């Protein structure tokens, strides 16, 4: 029986949720909102493109700097080795 | 054209923000009877797929292959408080039947915003925007410079040898080779 | 907060949908905005980060700095290490049944850890 | 009379502390040894070309154990769906009178190669492990082989089954093979 096998899958997809919230902020790196180019609204739409971050920025970040600390209590319990294979000191 | 394609995927659009609204219900309507053992990661996750999913779509028909805003106007088929009953089921969410003295408390779409006048009194109060712009920018090439080395830099030893193995066994009844 | 919540979902979809039927209908100075709301929103990102590093380096930096009462990870591998092995039925390892030489009758152990409040509290796992 | 059974294999070289550390927790109750041996494997032929199974490789450990060799040769057909079996036998013998009377009896040699190792005590099976050493006359495979060995009468041979359990075990880098 292969049982790790999914245990390191599951922790390879917590890594690579992890690194892809951290990944996430960085949607504004083709512009900086130098200018009002909101042609249909510019005092709900355009204004408000920063002001909606709950939805937006905190929609993210909250479950995004939660998944490691989960993570790694989940691999250290569901994984918590003790393997030694020999016991080296134990029978000593 | 362009108008019929706008008014498809406006539609359609529409349709799926208010099947998104019926499932965040249904799933608000479930975390009422099971109020117990609600953890904060599911309603969070609720909370990001019923948003998501909905103000990207807004988002996308409003700020992409749009005409100017200048020459479209406003202009609404008409406003008639008739209680009629073949209109009530093309609304789908509200004004099923207007009332008569609803329009003091009620015409403005029922404004929720009442933050947007203190910002705007709290940024008054400011009263040199060129250092900061300069300052968002280089913020702004410095991410974008970081995320492209990301993008960039993102893109099983043996020791059961079958011929060492086939020549031991091979050497433990044949003779070629063990002798 | 179920009913809040609830409320204001209900709320904001009302507002949506009036919105969309009401486009569908339709349809057939030193200001610096950006700035103002690029730093409202590094500072709420800010924020954010702060809280989490709060809640995971500093309610967790216990056994971290002196060995405390802890379950976690200052247990369960003293008495795996002294006794036993581990195995999973479901949170069962090496139970003290003298299987290694009896040969006279079979016994497992249902050993699982516990929570309680007090000090100086282990995990306490359960013919006793 | 009795069969015997066998999943051999083999190993790399560095790769065997990390193994037999894991072959100890098996099936063994503890207390985990080795053996010194040493080949005597005899040839006794000369009229059609098959020989016997003379290879009596036994220890060369403290004196009062005597050496002799077992039967193994001739694999007969069946074992359908299973590993490696053949119908066998053993025989003890006194110190040195085996060897004195193969002598007497006109036979020679057919190895001079000891490959000592260690042995793990299975429940109704058996495991060994072993290197071959490069000495001369008066004194090479760089490998471990290992062997699953389990000897028992006709009965029902089920045990094979459980035999191939012990294979989910060896997974790393062991297999079973036959040989030709």
């Amino acid at each position: 029986q292969s049982k790790e096998t999914l245990l390191q899958s599951y922790n390879k997809r917590l890594k690579d949720d992890i690194k892809s919230i951290m990944d996430n902020f960085t949607e504004i790196i083709k512009t900086a909102k130098i200018e009002d180019e909101t042609q249909v609204s510019r005092a709900t739409q355009g204004e408000q493109d920063n002001y909606e971050m709950h939805v937006r920025a905190a929609n993210i970040v909250r479950a995004g700097e939660s998944l490691m600390k989960l993570v790694s209590d989940l691999k250290q319990f569901l994984i918590l080795n003790d393997f030694p294979s020999v016991n080296e000191a134990i029978d000593q | 054209r362009e108008e019929k394609q706008l008014e498809a995927s406006l539609d359609a659009l529409l349709n799926q923000v208010a099947d998104l609204k019926n499932s965040l219900g249904s799933f608000i309507y479930k975390l009422e009877n099971e109020y117990d053992r609600l953890t904060w990661p599911s309603v969070l996750d609720s909370f990001a797929l019923l948003s998501g999913q909905l103000n990207t779509l807004n988002k996308v028909l409003k700020h992409e292959k749009t005409p100017l805003f200048r020459n479209q106007v406003i202009i609404p088929l008409v406003l008639s408080p008739d209680r009629d009953e073949d209109l009530m089921r093309q609304t789908e969410g509200r004004v099923p039947v207007f009332s008569h003295e609803v329009v003091p408390d009620h015409l403005r779409t029922k404004p929720d915003p009442e933050v947007e006048e203190q910002e705007k009194q709290l940024t008054t109060d400011a009263a040199g925007a060129d250092a900061a712009q300069k300052q968002i920018q280089s913020l702004n090439k410095m991410c974008s410079n970081l995320l492209e080395k990301i993008s960039k830099e993102e893109r099983n030893k043996q020791t059961f040898n079958p011929g060492d193995t086939n020549a031991l066994v091979a050497a433990v009844a044949f003779g070629k080779g063990l002798s | 907060w179920p009913w809040d919540s609830v409320r204001n979902n209900l709320r904001s979809a009302l507002t949506e949908m009036c919105v969309l039927y009401d486009v569908l209908s339709i349809v057939r100075s030193p200001q610096t905005l950006q700035l103002i709301s690029k730093k409202k929103s590094l500072a709420g990102a800010a924020q954010i980060l702060l809280k989490g590093a709060e809640r995971l380096t500093k309610s967790v930096a216990e056994n971290q700095e002196n060995k405390l009462q802890r379950d976690f990870n200052s247990e369960l591998l003293r008495l795996r290490q002294h006794w036993k092995l581990r195995k999973v039925g479901d949170k069962i390892l090496g139970d003290l049944s003298y299987r290694s030489a009896g040969s006279l009758f079979p016994h497992h152990g249902t050993f699982e850890v516990i929570k309680n409040t007090d000090i100086d509290l282990d995990k306490k796992i359960p013919l006793e | 009379n009795m069969m015997e059974y066998l999943l051999q294999g083999s190993v790399l070289d560095h790769s065997l502390e990390s193994l037999i550390h894991r072959l100890r927790g098996l099936c063994d109750n503890m207390e985990p040894e080795t053996f010194l041996d040493h080949e005597m494997v005899f040839l006794l032929k000369g009229q059609q070309a098959s020989p016997f199974v003379l290879r009596a490789r036994r220890s060369m450990d403290r004196a009062g154990a005597p050496w002799h060799l077992r039967y193994l040769g001739q694999p007969e057909m069946g074992d359908k769906n299973r590993h490696a079996l053949v119908r066998n036998c053993v025989d003890i013998a006194t110190s040195e009178n085996l060897t004195d009377f193969l002598m007497e009896m006109g036979f020679r040699m057919d190895h001079e190669f000891v490959a000592k190792g260690h042995l793990f005590r299975k429940g109704i099976m058996k495991v060994v492990v072993y290197k071959i050493f490069r000495i001369l006359v008066p004194g090479l495979s760089l490998s471990y082989l290992v062997e699953l060995s389990v000897v028992a009468p006709a009965g029902q041979d089920m045990v094979s089954d459980d035999m191939r359990n012990f294979a989910e075990q060896l997974k790393p880098l062991v297999h079973l093979e036959k040989i030709d």
